[PDB]
């Protein structure tokens, strides 16, 4: 967590219903956009910090 | 109905997914109470149920 | 010479001006755009928006 | 492993975006229709509606 790791996501076409239909992630909680809303957005800036 | 135990989040009103869109789905202006309790003991077989 | 006339034709435009550029204002939401709201919001807190 | 829930270890993803407000880059799904001029149309831009 000190040293969180942040990766730049460009150019591609993402399918979020894979990862919101699957079911093993206890907690997908989203705060500035709705989570059934993702598949229909385009986004730039897009970060994953794990 | 009986679902697994990860699928109780999508027994709501707005929700898309597999049991939300193609077995039940709740309207926008649902009223009332979703109940969901563990029956391992009940509905469960050692060699599949 | 002609002050008064020209001051409240100023006043029916300024006034409809003002008007139209208060539709830029978020009023305490996230956009001030209400389709955004509807693509990025669920209803019960895109209804709040 | 041995410990109870609360404790136990947890792997979290921040997904951070941008709304709207440069060139997209990153898309859903949604297939590509053709473009039409002069007509009143519905039409759905990067996700501007």
């Amino acid at each position: 967590v000190y040293a969180w790791n942040r990766k730049r996501i460009s150019n591609c076409v993402a399918d979020y219903s894979v990862l919101y239909n699957l079911a093993p992630f206890f907690t997908f909680k989203c705060y500035g956009v709705s989570p059934t809303k993702l598949n229909d957005l385009c986004f730039t800036n897009v970060y994953a910090d794990s | 109905f009986v679902i697994r135990g990860d699928e109780v989040r999508q027994i709501a009103p707005g929700q898309t997914g597999n049991i939300a869109d193609y077995n039940y789905k709740l309207p926008d202006d649902f009223t009332g109470c979703v109940i969901a309790w563990n029956s391992n003991k009940l509905d469960s077989k050692v060699s599949g149920n | 010479a002609l002050g008064k006339l020209q001051d409240v034709v100023n006043h029916n435009a300024q006034a409809l001006n003002t008007l139209v550029k208060q539709l830029s204002s978020k009023f305490g939401a996230i956009s001030s755009v209400l389709n955004d709201i509807f693509s990025r919001l669920d209803p019960p807190e895109a209804e709040v928006q | 492993p041995t410990y109870g829930v609360g404790h136990q270890p947890y792997r979290v993803v921040v997904l951070s975006f941008e709304l709207l407000h440069a060139p997209a880059t990153v898309c859903g799904p949604k297939k590509s229709t053709n473009l039409v001029k002069n007509k009143c149309v519905n039409f759905n831009f990067n996700g501007l509606k």
